[PDB]
């Protein structure tokens, strides 16, 4: 069903909406790491889970810094 | 009654239909709250909350806070559960039949007199084995506190 | 710690239902060529409370013990099934002692432990009175290697950390030794 | 000048923590003390004349692994997961009672159903591309192709 | 939501009580130990005392930190929003990483790092 | 020495006052930290000794003779372009104080020199995730330093979100890895290479891929570059590839243990689909920097043959180009920030509006730089001529190597399809030619005083004024004589290059 | 005007655009859709930008609030947070006590001043 | 070397000895090629998946299926809910078949 | 200078008390946070004049002795 | 650890929502029974907003927002001091001085934003003073 | 927090002494369960030569 690219219907039509479809799609990933870590009872993908979520997490700061900086340019008339 | 399949196709409707950045945000903890929950249960408790910590607390609330800052502006239902229908009928996601269908175990010891918990382990090789990831991670967050301020900061 | 695993029971039956737990009997005992042994059918309580006296009398067995499973190279299990029934065997010797010699202090020990979390830190007025009873009647004596005699923590004659319930028959037990021994 | 009318939600707050810890201490206390007298019905609620007087268990906090195997172990001996028993020989049914159980490991239901999370490049492959597949049953073949010799 | 504030209120109540006034622990372990010696252990009429009790310990605590809740907002004003988030940035939070470099420090120093027994 | 002076400079620069000249002298303190850390890199790590390849801080980092060609490069490069910011690229105060504006240049700048120099010798998946993080992070925060810019921050927003979705492709790859494995350390995958799905590290490529801006993906690379300043695409349409292609070529090392056509198939694909769109995209474009983003997408083709054939031809010819390359991108961009200065001012039709961040910004504001600077156009025409293949300049003889190591592995498809390519980016490398000289004759004897170098203030009347600041000229100069001059020394330097080894020992 | 509202560097000319394969006018009926070539800069700051002249926040603390301790109709024109313009909207108390009292003696209108400052 | 496969306890796992093995056929200094390390690499793989083992399930499952053995009584007899873990199915002497408490421990 | 800011490099101990006046929330800060590494330090001074550090934890394992195995066990048998 | 008396709480606080809002919709006395002007949603009147009487119809600062930009960071600071404390005893002085260093490079974070009073909400818009100066001729 | 580290150490050399006799039983289960497994696949596995 997926190789219709399904995935595209279900993501908004605004820039906000692209940066949730990132984490969505980047927690797959560390949620497969930890399925992987527990069963072999291996702590070391255990360590690269909680790295998947704090660098996770960096790249939505920045992220939303940009689309707040380019949000306020075009409000950016301030002559009152 | 495996129930966490209806929780998704719920979600899976409403992210087919979602107009709005209101819906969009909710789309956001509608999949965390599952993800939290099935690590909850079956696999890692730890990770469960290290989610809700970290994930909820810190990364979800600032979407709704930038939400209000950006704007708030402005199908059919044959083809949604004909998509729907579609989209759940086949979700193998993986194709070793054997490994899906026979089950396992593992066999207890008592070898380990010194039980302490998993966050114990990792803290123990992230401050000492792999103590250059740990410190890489704060370059990387040091980073983002410069990053920030330069990008938004006006004068 | 109570992480999931797979070899053991969870923490609720959300857990089993998600992996489809089967709790699987095996009747099949053992061939008649491995020579039969008596299990201990000691509980929690009670073997935390006979621990330092299993290893004072059991310790030359435990140490070749676990000597056979360093030197059998991971065949441990199936080449050690000869020196594990010295241990199963020496181990019921300790249980059926107590049972027969310190059966009232044995018992109230762990008492105290199945009352106060099995913590040792909880029970050291019945455990004092039964490491008493057991040098005298089996001469076994409980010792913490590593450190100095004078510095062991069941001696200490004021711990910092203190049970905050009482436990009534501890207490009446060791003030009636402080008149039947203390003369 | 006390005022005692200005006290009274107070004493009443106070009857609130009582009640609720009054119950949960004694509560849980007599359950656990009571399923860890004997292997059935007709012995946990009755108590026999000979019997002398009750110990009872508190509840147990701050455990780790080796008391979810202690627990079993108390399970197969006694019927509770907190039994009390301290014979130096086990019953004959302690050697054929021992529960190992078997669970699958398939990945967790928003790993493979997600609208979005399952969508991957690796995970289709997974799904959709045979190659890893066929390459690995070459292995599971050749298990039975040896046992001629 | 008026609920939600209020059970937020006996929480973080009870938090402050559990973190820093011993939660349940008695107040005077020998009044705690005379009031249980009146009670034989063999029956349940002595866990429901104790119970009691140590709920009681912590309601106090509780109470007085309900009681504190309600006291300052009858003798603050109401601090200004501008100047409320300066002062958990600019002056409570390098405080409070002062003390989590301070406290290791200290207990290193003595050789009394932490371990759950 | 990097990161130490990075956190000095961090701080120092949050004290002093806002101002161009503190913000100017703050960049000379950098330019100094960069050859500082060159000279204790040059200092430790030689050649003669990392031959073996030696791992670090537990075996996280594995640096060999083939990774350290390019720290030292890296390095190299990033002290030519802190040159640019560092001193007057013109002179002209209304146009340089762009450079002095942000006082967090450098500082980003310095982040992204620690994100590049580390990529190379990554030797875990754990740190190969972190390690891309950090140079990824630097480059979206440097495309938006301007943030006072639309279509500065335009980009940056369009960067971050191609960048995430290739992160997380190269993320997904590398948990795919620990699902079959379970082992993190490359060493330690390399005993199983072959028991995993060969496909998994395909699929680490095909995130890397993106990052360099190779067809399909070729698409937001293009819009990128033809947004940014002209001062910020100098750099990150260069140093992203420097080590993003590094790391390709030693995953394809390991790749090729197991020889699988079908990973080379697809790989191929993308070669011979990315040459086509390299070629032919520019030929119908107006815009000097889209020129170059789809000149820069047919020399990273090029670079592709040299790293996908991997022989040791392929070390040599990879080694080579990537260091010819860069001194030519360096040399054009520098020209471009250069004769600004002599375009003309208006005293009407077709409404072009320019800004400070791209004053050159068309092909034909290239016009009549044959009569304004003869001697500058010369050194523009010979670093396109490089770009076109002509020898004996230093293009020809990266084209010549690559085609060495791509046929001598039977890439006879791809080794023709990129003499094609060639020529028919030859002609668009022409029209660069064209519009600096060829109407040279009849512009001769022309009244020209409106340019923008025509409103710079006559100091003395006196004294001889030069039109150029010094630093910038003696970069152009050297680097063009560089270019045109290297058959007097090429025999030297590819015997140099023989020397990298990445695992070939005996 | 009411609905809507519309350098720091040279004047560049820029005359004759071409590409390799022909020039500008050759293909200008065409460059609509090949967006790279816009001649037209969004970062220019001569860029004809049609906004709509949106009102600042206006709030109204109005006369049902606990701070209005009378009956006052407070508009507040503000950028962000700091306050640009108020404009008090007085009179929702005025009842005309001075048309009042000329129709009444002076011992009348004496009790018309204790309501004019209630304390 | 960097450790791998730690266990939730700090020491090896399950398939840290295999994994062991491996490293030490792979590094030795007395093999030509990698050749006699190719079992122990099947080993290790097989001990975290069990992929051969669980096929071999899979015949003894089809191959009962196509005899007509009864799986109750060729299989092993399984409990699926904890709280009937009852003293009767233990096998305790006069152990009811009332429910067990798995509330609070 | 009855009340300019002090230079740190000539007037070292006026500049600390600029900042112990109008900054108590930087000064106190750092004063706290220095007294932890500080504390360090001084962990040597305490081991030559209060106390050794602790034996070690047994936390590795079964404590295996370090000889061969006995020959001459017996007891117990079957 | 069992967890099966901790799964029954869940359960009933998630039936106690249920019958938080239901109670609500069955014991209120019926439209028509307290006046029958009209439903909510009819009643436009009763259903809108409130401001204080007067019917009328976020530009914020970025100090607002750099704070709430900067808590991510520090979040990820704060979170990741967490395998630390149940370690901190087997880490020893090794684990101990890489904290400490994970903690002097945020730090060099936190000088930079107090340096350049990012969160500071400033007034550059208004509050000016000016000097009358006259101009003599 | 010294008193905690004699009462850690009291407490692992008690699991110490234990984990002889409690990995002794099983090793039994673990072999007892082996020989099951095998027992029943030499069963429905007879018929195959
Ligand atoms: C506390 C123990 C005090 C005490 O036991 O004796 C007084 C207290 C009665 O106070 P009282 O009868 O008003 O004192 C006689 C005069 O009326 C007292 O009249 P007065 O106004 O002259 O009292 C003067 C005295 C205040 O009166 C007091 O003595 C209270 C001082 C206690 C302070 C701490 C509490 O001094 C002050 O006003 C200043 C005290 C406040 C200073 C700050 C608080 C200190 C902390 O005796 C009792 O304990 C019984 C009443 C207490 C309530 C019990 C029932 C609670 C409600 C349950 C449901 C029924
Ligand atoms: C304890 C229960 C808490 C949830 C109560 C609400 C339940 C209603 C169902 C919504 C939640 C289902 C999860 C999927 C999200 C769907 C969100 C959505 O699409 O909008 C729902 C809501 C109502 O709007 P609706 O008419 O349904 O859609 C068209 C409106 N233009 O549009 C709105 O935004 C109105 C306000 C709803 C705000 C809900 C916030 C998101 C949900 C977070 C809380 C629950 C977390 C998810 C738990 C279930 C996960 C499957
Ligand atoms: C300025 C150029 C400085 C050149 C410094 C190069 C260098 O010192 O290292 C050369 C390096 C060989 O080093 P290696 O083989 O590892 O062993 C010897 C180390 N002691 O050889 C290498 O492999 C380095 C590869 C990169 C070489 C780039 C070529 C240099 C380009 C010269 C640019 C000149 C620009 C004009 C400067 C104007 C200054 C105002
Ligand atoms: C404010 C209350 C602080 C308090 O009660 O402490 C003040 C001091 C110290 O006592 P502490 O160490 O806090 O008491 C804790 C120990 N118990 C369990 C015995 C209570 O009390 C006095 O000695 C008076
Ligand atoms: C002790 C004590 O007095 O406990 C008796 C209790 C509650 O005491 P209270 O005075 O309401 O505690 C509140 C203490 N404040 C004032 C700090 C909030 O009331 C009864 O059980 C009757
Ligand atoms: C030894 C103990 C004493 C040391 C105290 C000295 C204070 C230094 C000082 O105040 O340094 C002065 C400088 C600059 O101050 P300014 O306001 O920019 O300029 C001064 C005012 N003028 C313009 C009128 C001249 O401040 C800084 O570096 C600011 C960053 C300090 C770090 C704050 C966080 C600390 C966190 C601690 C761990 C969580
Ligand atoms: C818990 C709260 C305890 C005190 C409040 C109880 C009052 C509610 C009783 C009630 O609603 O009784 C009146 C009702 C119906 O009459 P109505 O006026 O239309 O009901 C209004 C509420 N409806 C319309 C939603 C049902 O009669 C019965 O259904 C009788 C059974």
């Amino acid at each position: 069903m997926d190789l219709i690219l399904l995935m595209l219907v279900a993501v908004g039509l605004n820039i906000i909406d692209i940066y949730i479809m990132i984490e969505i799609l980047i927690m797959g990933c560390t949620v497969n790491t930890i399925y992987s870590a527990s069963l072999d009872n291996d702590m070391i993908g255990l360590i690269y889970s909680l790295i998947q979520i704090i660098i996770a997490g960096v790249e939505s700061a920045i992220g939303l810094s940009i689309l707040v900086n380019y949000n306020r340019i075009r409000n950016s008339e301030e002559i009152e | 009654m495996n129930l966490e399949i209806l929780d998704l196709s719920i979600l899976g409707f409403y992210s087919l239909i979602s107009s709005n950045s209101f819906e969009s945000i909710a789309i956001l903890v509608a999949t965390i709250m599952p993800v939290i929950t099935e690590l909850w249960y079956n696999y890692s408790q730890l990770f469960a909350l290290l989610y809700t910590l970290i994930y909820v607390g810190a990364v979800v609330i600032l979407f709704v806070f930038i939400l209000s800052v950006i704007n708030e502006k402005e199908s059919g239902l044959f083809i949604l559960i004909l998509v729907l229908l579609l989209d759940d009928l086949d979700d193998n996601e993986s194709n070793d039949n054997d490994y899906n269908n026979v089950y396992i175990t593992d066999y207890a010891d008592w070898f380990n007199n010194y039980n302490e918990s998993d966050l114990s382990v990792i803290g123990n090789l992230l401050f000492t084995e792999y103590a250059l990831l740990l410190l890489i991670i704060s370059f990387i967050l040091l980073m983002s506190i410069i990053g920030l301020i330069l990008i938004v900061k006006k004068d | 710690s109570s992480t999931h695993t797979n070899d053991s029971l969870n923490s609720s039956n959300y857990v089993d239902k998600l992996k489809d737990t089967h709790f699987v009997f095996e009747n099949d005992k053992l061939p008649s060529e491995i020579p039969d042994v008596e299990e201990v059918g000691a509980t929690t309580a009670p073997l935390l409370s006979a621990a330092y006296f299993i290893g004072a009398k059991c310790q030359d067995y435990n140490d070749d013990f676990m000597l056979c499973q360093k030197e059998a190279k991971g065949n441990g299990p199936i080449d050690c099934l000869k020196e594990g029934r010295r241990v199963t065997r020496c181990a019921s010797g300790v249980l059926k002692d107590l049972n027969t010699h310190c059966s009232d202090e044995f018992r109230l020990h762990w008492q105290c432990l199945s009352f106060s979390n099995l913590e040792y830190k909880n029970c050291r007025k019945a455990e004092s009175l039964l490491n008493k009873c057991v040098f005298e009647k089996m001469n076994l004596v409980k010792k913490i290697p590593g450190i100095p005699e004078d510095r062991q923590i069941h001696l200490k004659q004021n711990p910092v950390l203190k049970p905050v319930a009482l436990h009534q028959d501890s207490e009446v037990a060791f003030k009636k030794a402080q008149n039947e021994n203390s003369i | 000048m006390i005022p005692f009318e200005a006290l009274i939600p107070y004493a009443i707050m106070f009857a609130g923590f009582c009640l609720g810890g009054g119950v949960m201490n004694s509560a849980i206390t007599a359950d656990i003390t009571k399923r860890a007298r004997g292997p059935n019905q007709e012995i946990k609620r009755n108590v026999g004349e000979d019997e002398g007087p009750r110990n009872y268990t508190k509840p147990r906090y701050n455990t780790d692994q080796w008391d979810k195997y202690f627990a079993v172990r108390d399970l197969r001996l006694t019927g509770s997961l907190r039994g009390q028993s301290d014979n130096a020989v086990a019953e004959e049914s302690f050697k054929t009672n021992s529960i190992q159980p078997y669970s699958n490991t398939r990945r967790p239901w928003v790993l493979r159903r997600h609208i979005i999370m399952k969508n991957s490049p690796t995970k289709w492959a997974r799904k959709y591309s045979s190659r890893r597949d066929e390459r690995e049953q070459e292995i599971k073949d050749d298990y039975i192709r040896g046992m001629g010799e | 939501f008026f609920l939600s504030e209020y059970c937020s209120m006996v929480l973080m109540s009870t938090l402050t009580a559990i973190f820093f006034f011993g939660g349940y622990l008695p107040f005077s372990n020998t009044i705690h130990h005379l009031i249980l010696n009146l009670f034989d252990q063999h029956s349940i009429y002595y866990f429901i005392i104790e119970g009691i009790l140590l709920s009681g310990y912590l309601a106090i605590k509780a109470n007085f930190f309900m009681f504190s809740f309600v006291w300052i907002r009858a003798a603050a004003p109401r601090l200004r929003y501008d100047l409320l988030i300066l002062f958990c940035w600019y002056v409570l939070l390098p405080i409070v990483f002062a003390i989590v470099v301070f406290a290791p420090g200290i207990l290193y120093c003595f050789d009394a790092l932490p371990v759950i027994i | 020495m990097l990161f130490t002076s990075l956190l000095l400079i961090i701080v120092y620069g949050s004290l002093v006052n806002k101002s161009h000249l503190l913000t100017k002298l703050i960049n000379r303190l950098g330019l100094i930290i960069i050859i500082y850390t060159l000279l204790i890199h040059l200092n430790i790590n030689t050649l003669e000794n990392l031959s073996i390849g030696i791992n670090m801080f537990n075996n996280l980092l594995l640096i060999n003779s083939f990774n350290n060609t390019i720290i030292e490069l890296i390095l190299i490069i990033c002290i030519l372009y802190v040159l640019l910011i560092s001193f007057n690229i013109t002179g002209l105060s209304i146009i340089d104080n762009l450079n002095y504006s942000k006082r967090t240049f450098i500082v980003i700048v310095l982040f992204n020199i620690i994100g590049l120099t580390l990529l190379p010798l990554v030797n875990d998946i754990m740190i190969l995730f972190i390690i891309i993080e950090l140079q990824s992070y630097s480059l979206y925060l440097l495309t938006a330093i301007f943030n006072e810019s639309h279509n500065s921050t335009k980009s940056a927003l369009y960067y971050f979100i191609v960048g995430s979705i290739a992160s997380f492709i190269i993320l997904d790859a590398t948990v795919s890895i620990y699902d079959d494995l379970g082992l993190t350390n490359i060493q330690y995958i390399l005993m199983y290479i072959d028991k995993l799905e060969i496909f998994d590290l395909l699929c680490l490529l095909f995130g890397l891929f993106i990052k360099i801006g190779l067809a399909p993906f070729y698409s937001y690379s293009i819009t990128i570059y033809s947004l940014s300043p002209t001062i910020i695409t100098n750099y990150i349409s260069l140093m992203p590839k420097l080590s993003i292609l590094t790391l390709i070529y030693i995953i394809m090392h390991y790749i090729n243990i197991v020889n699988n056509t079908d990973l080379n198939y697809v790989i191929s694909f993308l070669i011979l689909i990315s040459m086509f769109i390299g070629s032919f995209g520019g030929l119908n474009v107006i815009r000097i920097k889209t020129l170059l983003a789809y000149s820069s997408l047919l020399n990273v083709s090029y670079m592709l043959l040299a790293i996908l054939s991997n022989s040791n031809e392929s070390i040599i010819a990879y080694i080579y180009y990537i260091i010819q390359y860069s001194l030519t991108h360096i040399n054009i961009f520098s020209i471009i920030l250069v004769i600004s200065i002599y375009l003309p001012i208006m005293n009407n039709m077709l409404n072009v509006m320019i800004t400070k961040y791209s004053p050159i910004e068309y092909i034909n504001q290239l016009k009549n730089l044959f009569i304004n600077n003869i001697f500058i156009a010369i050194a523009l025409c010979i670093s396109i001529f490089s770009l076109i293949g002509i020898p004996p300049l230093t293009g020809f003889y990266g084209k010549y190597l690559v085609l060495i190591s791509g046929l001598n592995n039977g890439y006879v498809l791809l080794s023709i399809v990129l003499i094609i390519a060639s020529s028919i980016s030859t002609v668009y490398y022409a029209t660069i030619l064209k519009v600096l000289s060829f109407d040279t004759l009849s512009f001769k004897d022309i009244i020209s005083n409106n340019l923008i170098i025509n409103t710079s203030p006559e100091n003395n009347n006196n004294e001889i004024k030069p039109e150029i600041s010094n630093v910038i000229s003696y970069v152009i100069s050297s680097l063009t004589l560089i270019i045109l001059l290297i058959i007097i020394q090429y025999e030297n330097i590819v015997k140099g290059a023989y020397l990298v080894l990445l695992y070939n020992w005996v | 005007n009411d609905f809507y509202d519309v350098n720091d560097f040279f004047p560049v000319q820029v005359d004759g655009i071409e590409s390799s394969l022909g020039k500008y006018e050759e293909f200008a009926k065409d460059a609509h859709e090949w967006e790279s070539w816009n001649l037209q800069n969004e970062d220019h700051p001569e860029y004809p930008v049609k906004r709509t002249k949106i009102r600042h926040f206006t709030l109204n603390f109005g006369p049902q609030h606990p701070a209005a301790h009378g009956v006052l109709r407070l508009i507040l024109e503000l950028h962000g947070e700091e306050i640009l313009r108020s404009d008090p909207h007085v009179g929702l108390l005025h009842r005309g006590t001075e048309k009042l009292i000329e129709s009444k003696t002076y011992m009348q209108a004496l009790p018309y001043f204790d309501r004019l400052d209630y304390v | 070397a960097p450790l791998q496969q730690v266990g939730r306890h700090g020491g090896p796992n399950k398939c840290f000895g295999e994994f062991q093995r491996v490293v030490e056929c792979m590094t030795n200094a007395k093999h030509d090629s990698y050749e006699p390390c190719n079992n122990l690499k099947n080993d290790y793989l097989e001990c975290r998946k069990h992929k051969v083992e669980r096929y071999k399930a899979f015949l003894m499952q089809k191959h009962a299926e196509e005899l007509g053995k009864d799986p109750e009584e060729i299989g092993a007899p399984f409990v699926r809910k904890r709280r009937f873990l009852t003293s009767k199915t233990l096998g305790l002497v006069d152990g009811d078949d009332y429910e067990i408490g798995v509330e609070k421990i | 200078a009855i009340g300019d800011y002090p230079v740190y490099y000539k007037q070292p101990i006026r500049w600390l008390s600029y900042h112990a006046h109008t900054r108590p929330h930087v000064f106190y800060a750092i004063a706290v946070a220095a007294l932890g590494p500080v504390f360090m330090m001084a962990t040597p001074l305490r081991r030559k004049f209060l106390y050794d550090d602790h034996e070690p934890l047994p936390a590795n394992g079964y404590p295996l002795p370090n000889r061969s195995r006995d020959k001459t066990l017996t007891g117990y048998d079957d | 650890m069992l967890q099966d008396l901790f799964n029954n709480y869940v359960i009933l606080v998630g039936i106690l929502g249920l019958i938080f809002l239901g109670v609500n919709y069955f014991i209120v006395e019926s439209p028509r029974m307290d006046e029958n002007n009209g439903n909510i949603s009819d009643y436009i009147e009763k259903s809108g907003p409130f401001e204080c009487g007067f019917s009328s119809f976020n530009p914020i600062p970025i100090a607002f927002i750099l704070v709430a930009l900067l808590f991510l960071p520090f979040d990820l600071e704060v979170s990741s001091m967490l395998p630390y404390i149940v370690s901190i005893y087997s880490v020893g002085i090794y684990g101990l001085i890489i904290f400490i260093l994970f903690l002097l490079i945020l730090i060099v974070g936190f000088i930079y934003e107090f340096n350049t009073k990012s969160l500071s909400i400033t007034t550059i818009l208004h509050k000016k003073n000016k000097a009358l100066v006259k101009n003599l001729y | 927090n010294r008193e905690k580290i004699e009462l850690k150490r009291e407490k692992l050399w008690a699991r110490a002494h234990l984990m002889p006799l409690l990995q002794a039983e099983q090793d039994r289960n673990v072999v007892r369960r082996t020989f099951a497994y095998y027992k029943r696949e030499g069963e429905i596995m007879k018929d195959v030569p």
